[PDB]
Order: structure tokens, then C-alpha cells, then sequence
RNA sequence: AUUGGGCGUAAAGCAAGCGCAGGCGGAUUGAAAAGUCUGGUGUUAAAGGCAGCUGCUUAACAGUUGUAUGCAUUGGAAAC
RNA sequence: GGCGAAGGCGAAAACUUAGGCCAUUACUGACGCUUAGGCUUGAAAGUGUGGGGAGCAAAUAGGAUUAGAUACCCUAGUAGUCCACACCGUAAACGAUAGAUACUAGCUGUCGGGGCGAUCCCCUCGGUAGUGAAGUUAACACAUUAAGUAUCUCGCCUGG
RNA sequence: GGUGCAUGGUUGUCGUCAGCUCGUGUCGUGAGAUGUUGGGUUAAGUCCCGCAACGAGCGCAACCCUUAUCGUUAGUUACA
């Protein structure tokens, strides 16, 4: 439980006599063993909009599994146009990515890995883009018991 | 589910 | 551009805050500034005696400066060096032929009392401390204290130029058009090294049914 | 055992080719009638997987809700049976959140209660024109809130009589992971439901026999006598608006 | 953008058709072995890149030993 | 709604003539898709020669409104719009969606062939539309006639 | 003396116009939308039905003053 925001946006719709300055933040949240989860919200103070984001993402959090501090089979994150790889690091090479992939991969209790940006660069599509890529990883132990190989095949 | 409790 | 909410209500559920007469226009314009510069001269000496309100009765030379603050201790100083100092300023600042006898009293409930809340809010500003932290501070003490809704509105240089920025409050039933609210009001003007800074702190006490008239 | 197949006369129709095409399992292929009957084997398995889940919920002693919202029969229904079992209860429109969001909510049903006990304690202190006014948000209240009431934490369990025309509650009560069971009829999507139950809803006379069946299921938990279920013959024979006319245009 | 991009509205599907050379291409059997894989031999100068060691008071560096990559010949494999 | 590959095709007849769909116990036996170059067709405007000119109408003249009006309006008005032989080869030549193939929920119409047969409706194989999920898309939206899952080939794009 | 293009406070205008927002939740990759929309009635977002919305604040009315009837306490420096 760190969290450490990304980017901080300054949004604003006009109306008539005015322009309703309302900006919006975006935070991570992660336990550091595998607790994953992010929210976006919006308020009219800094204050506000953090708890507000916190609350959201706390609020729906979702796990991911950890095999030698690392993923352990290249997967390609498909989300909105801006594409976000990982690749199984060996054990020295250490925390290697941009701003919100190092965000997402340190909260998320992980170590070496091998990340490039891809497509656009939005915090929040990335976010987006990472986060299924880390979930559409199949556990080896998964894909033993649904196939007849389970014996370490 | 399979039962509640 | 909406009016005074201490003047809407004045005299008709709040009574007045120096009752007193004289000759028709002889010399109660005397009276009307000297007894004001004991009224001002409190708030200007005494910023930590937190006094809330004065009373002003006068009646053919005799006078009676009735004062509600939340620490006397200032105000009579220690073993009453301040107290004869205080008087002895007020005889001079009023005359010779009329007694005096002031008194100090306790206030109920200080927190809920819009001109010391005002009076810390600019002495908070005034001390280079960030205004949103001290305002939210100052909002959560005064709702804890047991009253309804606060509207405070702060205008001036908030630690910059383009001073069209300010910053208001609203979080209770704090209704400003009705007669019937028993609504307190203050202001004060915090002096910040860069410019001017106006507070301004509306307090609600709960209603004021059936009480009549003024109390 | 439970509802014999004798006693589903009228179990199965409903309008023509309108029918949600991944559920073939359920249904056989098609024939003159052009209405989807079920089976009812499959049926009277989904009826004693129902019976056997809210058994043991209602032994859990926890909350279990009561959705009712078609005009006039299944409003009645739904009344009958929260006033003969001990359950919560929505008879009118779903107000849009009652699951997801329950603080905003519980604050008025609490605002209901001391306002009834407002009105059970006052002795015409104030005015009649004031008396009336409160007489008339109570009545508002009950309107709305009559149902649910009695309850402190979320449902742990809901039905509803038909899941395509509840799909604001049933998509509520699956933002949750709580269970839910529906009287999935051949239109539904049966991906949403947990307990698919493959009956008719439009016709009267199934929709209420199912529900009795359920109502007693709970009441047995709750060592009330079975009005309805376990019966056996020359009985769970219920008064009909009568079910015949399956077609809709 | 072979790995590593696109062509409805953002640049981009020729106005359409007949079409040779080119690319691609049904199922089964036989052979050959041009593609494909693999074993042996020859060669791919030295210096340099990589790893280890030694010597400069230690590095910069120098020396030292191994190291890839392709090509040609020869012997087999027959799934495409 | 039908046909054609596209442009397009609507009073009636005759001759010549093209392609398409359904069923095939028939036949050749991979002869099939795409196509650089090439060839053919290709709205209207326009041009060369000879006719034709009822209506309409660029250019032009006059009458109106406007400050101006060489425009919108009105009255005249030639080339042209028509036909015969050639030339020009451009259009938002639009489904802004290249061709060929296999697979992928369903519902509502409509048109043709076939079986059944008073029409209506039963269904099979096709063509043309609407609604609609997984799926795709930046969104709009497409969604069995794809902008989906894939292959083959060609053409094209690389800031204004 | 200067800077109302550094101000507080005060004030004009839209305008006594009926609007302006917030909390929770839902939908949307997003600015955002949902309440505040639709149907009736009012000077009024005033109320009532329906509605993925449920509630809350400012704003309207109401509590205040004056005129319009009567009862009562009091009778002068009114009245008679």
C-alpha cells in the first residue's frame, strides 16, 4: 500500500459565464504481494480527488500470481490502440519501464521485467493495456489440470 | 456458488 | 451583492449592540464615536483575548462596557495588571465625570461564535499557513463544536496575483433568506505581506422559533 | 417427491420465435406450436436445486429479498407471500441502486421507521394541516419502501420473476457476487443468472405456483407449514385468471 | 514496420472488365533429392568484439587461450 | 423492386445477342484466384464533319432589388442539349468498404428457382434489405452481403 | 500623487431570472451523462406521476413590516 499517483489531469466543461475548473487524478494501489487495482475520479480539490480515486481503486481490487518475481511467458497487451509488452526477466536485470508500467509492476510486489511502450502513451490506456496483459497470463498449474499432462508438461 | 454457508 | 445578513435580522430577532439616548441630535454623535473606539480598540489591542461581542450602556454620565470573551485571563492580565491599565485607558479615551465598572464574562460555547472564528482564520493566514489546510481545520472544529452548517468565502491574494480566486465552504442547512435562522455574522481583514485578505465566517445556531421578539 | 410432471399443466409456451438462441440446450428442437416447451425433468432438477439452496440460506438464518414488478398479478402475488412468510420484499418500480449503494438508502428506510414512530406517538400536538402532511409522506414512504424495512445488511439472496424486464436488478445483484435465482424463461440471458429455472412467467398460473413452491421452500427452513410445495394431489390447485393464449403481438 | 504498420469517416482500394509473363494453389501413389534438416573434412588472414588469465604502483592499455558467422565438398533423412 | 462487371437500363413490336440462378445416376479431370505491361468499356461537359432544331438554356441584351449586382428574380436569347461517324477518357465513376475462398448466434421482410400444392402460408438453394450478441473499432459504427477469425494476389499511403 | 489590468469591503447588470451545484451509485477507454430529463399544475427546479437513480445545499415561497374587518387594555394633550 503505497499509493503513488501517476498523472494528474487538469479537465475543465465550459457553461455559460465561466469555465467549471474540476480537474481529475489518477492513482495506483498495490500491497506489494499481489493486491492490483486502479481508479480514476474527479473533484473540484486535490484533496478530494485523491481519496476519491483511492476509494475506487481500493474499492475493486484484483490479484495476480508471482513466479520467480516475474511473468514468465511474453504476452502483448491489446487494449484501446496503445499496446504494452512484458517479457520474463532474468533474476539480475532488475525494474526496468517507463512511468506508469514501473508504477503498476513495483505495486504490484514484482521485481525484473522487460516492458516497451507501444501505440500511444495516455496514462490511463496504458494502465488499461497492462493490466489485461498481466491478467490474460494462464498459470502453468491452470493449464496442467485442464490438459491430461499435469505431470510437469 | 454450490452453498451458501 | 446580497445584504449584510447581521443588519437584515437586527432588530427584529437580535437586539442591539449598544441600547442607549440622549438629546435629539445635540451630542449623541459624540457619544456614537467615542463609545465605537472602545469597540474597535478591543479587537485592535486584544487579538488573543478572543472577545466575541461588546455592550455598550450609557445613560447621562454613566457607562457600562459589557465584554464577552472566551480567555479573561488576558484581559485582566496577572494579579490585575492588565485590568486597572485597561480601564484607566478607556476613562481617558471617554472623559472624567463617568463612572465606569465594566465587567468580563465567560462566553458560552465559544466556538460557535462567528468573530473570534473569523479573528483565528485571519491570524492563521496572516502566520504564511496554507489556507485550505487551516480553513478545513477551522470548519471541522466549529462543526464539532455543535452547531449547523458553516458558509466561509475568503478572497485576496491566495499566495499570488489574479485574486478573482476564491475559495468557499457550505456543509449544513444554512439558510440565509429566513428572518427566523437567529444567523451570527462577522468580518475580519487578515493583513498578508503581499495584500489584503477578507475572511468572511457565517455561523448557524439553530432556530430562533417562537422566541417572540429579541432576547 | 416435488411437483410431480403430472402437475406442470400448463408449464411451458411463450411468444413465437422471440427466443434467445444460446439456450438450445434447454430447449428440444422446434415444433408446430412455434412456442419453446421445456423439459421437464431438467425442470424439476432446477426446482430441487433452488429448494435445496434456499433451505440451507434461510437455516443460515441470513436475508433473502422478493422482486415483483408486472402490472397487477405478480404485485398481488408477491404481497401474499410477504405477508404469509417472513421476507423482504419489492412490489414497485426498482429504484435504481438498491444493492449496489445501500447507504443512501438506509438512511431513509431509518427516516421511514421514526417518522412512523413520529406519527404512533403524537398526540395531535401540531396542527391538522401538519398531521396531514407527515400522514401523507409516510404514505409515500410505504409506497416505495413498504417492503424493505425489516432488514440491516445486504440481501444475501433475490429472486426475480423475470430477469429481462428486471435487468437493472439482476445486473445490480451480479455487480455484487451475492446469488441469484430467476425464472428464466426462453427470452433471458442465461449468462447473468447463477440458478436458471427454464419456466413461463407470462402465463399466470406458472409463475405463482413456482413462487409458492420457493415461498414454502424458505417457510419449511423456518418450521412454517408448506402451503403449496410437498403437498401432494387434488391440491396445488390454484384459482386461474385462466392460462390459456400464449401467443403475443 | 521480414520479424514490426495501415487504406469507411484521419494520407491511402485504380471507374469497371478481358487478360499473357509472375506469385499462389484440390486429394492419393512412385521416384529423384532442387529447396529443408543433420554427421565428417577443408576454409572463413592477422588485429578488433565476448569470456578467463598475466603485466604495467590499478585502471586506459598491451599480451595471452578459447570463441562465433558464412562458403564449398562428401555421407544420410523424405514430413512440406 | 429486377438486371448489368462499372457507367447505366422504364411507351410498343421484329431480328441479332450477353450474362445470371436451381436440379443433375452425364463428361473432361486441377484445366483454379489474382494480375505489372497490354486490350475493351467508361456519366455529363467539350471538339471535328454532315443533318436536325418543338421545349429548355451557358455566353449576351433589357427590366427590377441593392450603395455597388457583371448574381439570386423577371423578358428575350446563340453555342449546346437530338441523330450519323470519330476524338477527348475525366466525376463525391460512393457501399468514400479491391478481388477469390473456408468458418462464425438469431430474428423480421421482400424477389427468383424447386419440391408440396386454391393464394396465404411449409421448408430447400440463391439474390436484394432492416434489426441484432460474441467479435472488431479511437468513437461513430460493421457485424454471415463484415470494417470478425485467416490465407493468396494486386494497387496504394508515410505531416501540412 | 499612480496602479480598481495587484485588492478587501461596498455596488450596478442579467434579475426576484428559475436557475446553479454537491455526496453516493450506475453507464461511458473520455471530456462527460444520469439527479436537473419525459407527462400534468403553478409567478417559481412549486408540487405530483413516470424514470438508474437515491438523497442534499444555495436559489422560490413561508417565518418580518405595512394596508384592508373585528374583539379586547387604556382613555388624554384625541374625542364630546
Amino acid at each position: 500500500f503505497e499509493e503513488r499517483i501517476v498523472k494528474l489531469k487538469r479537465i475543465s466543461k465550459t457553461t455559460k459565464g465561466g469555465r467549471n475548473m474540476r480537474f481529475s487524478v489518477l492513482v495506483v494501489v498495490g500491497n506489494r504481494k499481489g493486491k492490483i487495482g486502479y481508479g480514476i475520479a474527479k473533484a473540484l480539490e486535490v484533496p478530494n480527488a485523491i481519496k476519491k480515486a483511492i476509494k475506487a481503486a481500493h474499492n475493486s481490487l484484483h490479484t495476480i500470481e508471482i513466479h520467480k518475481g516475474s511473468i514468465y511467458h511474453e504476452v502483448i497487451g491489446r487494449s484501446g490502440a496503445s499496446r504494452v509488452l512484458l517479457k520474463p526477466a532474468p533474476q539480475g536485470t532488475g525494474i526496468i519501464a517507463g512511468g506508469a508500467i514501473r508504477a503498476i509492476i513495483e505495486l504490484a510486489g514484482y521485481s525484473d521485467i522487460y516492458t516497451k511502450n507501444l501505440g500511444r502513451n495516455t496514462p490511463i490506456n496504458m494502465i488499461h493495456a497492462t493490466m489485461d496483459g498481466i491478467l490474460k497470463q494462464l498459470s502453468p498449474r491452470r493449464v496442467a489440470i485442464l490438459r491430461n499432462k499435469n505431470l510437469n508438461e | 456458488m454450490g452453498n451458501f454457508d | 451583492q446580497k445584504v449584510n445578513s447581521n443588519g437584515l435580522r437586527f432588530g427584529i430577532n437580535k437586539n442591539w449592540i449598544s441600547r442607549w439616548t440622549a438629546n435629539s441630535h445635540a451630542q449623541t454623535a459624540k457619544w456614537l464615536i467615542e463609545d465605537e473606539k472602545i469597540r474597535n480598540l478591543f479587537f485592535v489591542n486584544y487579538r488573543n483575548a478572543q472577545v466575541s461581542n461588546v455592550e455598550i450602556e450609557r445613560t447621562q454620565a454613566t457607562v457600562d462596557v459589557f465584554v464577552y470573551a472566551a480567555q479573561p485571563a488576558f484581559l485582566i492580565g496577572s494579579e490585575n495588571k492588565n485590568i486597572q491599565k485597561i480601564t484607566k485607558q478607556i476613562k481617558q479615551i471617554i472623559g472624567r465625570t463617568t463612572n465606569l465598572d465594566l465587567t468580563i464574562n465567560e462566553i458560552g460555547s465559544p466556538m460557535l461564535s462567528a468573530r473570534i472564528i473569523a479573528r483565528d482564520l485571519a491570524n492563521a493566514i496572516e502566520a504564511r499557513v496554507p489556507l485550505r489546510t487551516a480553513m478545513r481545520q477551522s470548519l471541522i472544529k466549529v462543526l464539532k463544536a455543535g452547531a449547523n452548517g458553516i458558509k466561509v468565502l475568503v478572497s485576496g491574494r491566495l499566495n499570488g496575483a489574479e485574486i478573482a480566486r476564491d475559495k468557499m465552504y457550505i456543509e449544513g442547512n444554512m439558510p440565509l433568506s429566513t428572518l427566523r435562522a437567529d444567523i451570527d455574522y462577522a468580518l475580519e481583514k487578515a493583513q498578508t505581506t503581499y495584500g489584503v485578505i477578507g475572511v468572511k465566517v457565517w455561523i448557524n445556531r439553530g432556530m430562533i422559533y417562537t422566541k417572540g421578539l429579541n432576547r | 417427491s416435488l411437483a410431480k410432471l403430472g402437475e406442470m399443466r400448463t408449464h411451458v409456451g411463450m411468444v413465437k420465435r422471440y427466443w434467445n438462441p444460446k439456450m438450445g440446450f434447454f430447449i428440444e428442437p422446434e415444433r408446430k406450436h412455434n412456442n419453446d416447451h421445456f423439459v421437464l425433468e431438467l425442470q424439476r432438477q432446477s426446482l430441487q436445486t433452488a429448494y435445496n439452496y434456499v433451505k440451507e440460506v434461510a437455516q443460515n438464518n441470513g436475508q433473502i429479498l422478493f422482486v415483483g414488478t408486472k402490472n397487477d398479478y405478480v404485485k398481488k402475488l408477491v404481497n401474499n407471500i410477504a405477508k404469509r412468510v417472513d421476507v423482504a420484499f419489492i412490489t414497485q418500480r426498482w429504484l435504481g441502486g438498491t444493492l449496489t449503494n445501500f447507504k443512501t438508502l438506509s438512511i431513509s428506510i431509518n427516516k421511514l421507521n421514526k417518522l412512523v414512530e413520529k406519527q404512533a406517538e403524537n398526540a395531535a400536538d401540531l396542527t391538522k394541516k401538519e398531521n396531514l402532511m407527515l400522514s401523507r409522506e409516510i404514505e409515500r414512504l410505504e409506497k416505495f419502501f413498504g417492503g424493505v424495512k425489516s432488514l440491516k445488511r445486504l440481501p444475501n439472496l433475490l429472486i426475480v420473476d423475470d430477469p429481462v424486464y428486471e435487468k437493472n436488478a439482476v445486473a445490480e445483484a451480479n455487480i455484487l457476487r451475492i446469488p441469484v435465482v430467476a425464472l428464466c424463461n426462453t427470452n433471458t440471458n442465461p449468462e447473468l443468472v447463477d440458478f436458471i429455472i427454464p419456466a413461463n412467467n407470462h402465463q399466470p398460473q406458472s409463475t405463482c405456483l413456482l413462487m409458492n413452491l420457493l415461498a414454502d421452500a424458505v417457510a419449511e427452513a423456518k418450521a412454517m407449514p408448506t402451503m403449496f410445495a410437498y403437498k401432494p394431489d387434488e391440491e396445488i390447485q390454484i384459482e386461474i385468471p385462466q392460462k390459456q393464449e400464449a401467443p403475443r403481438q
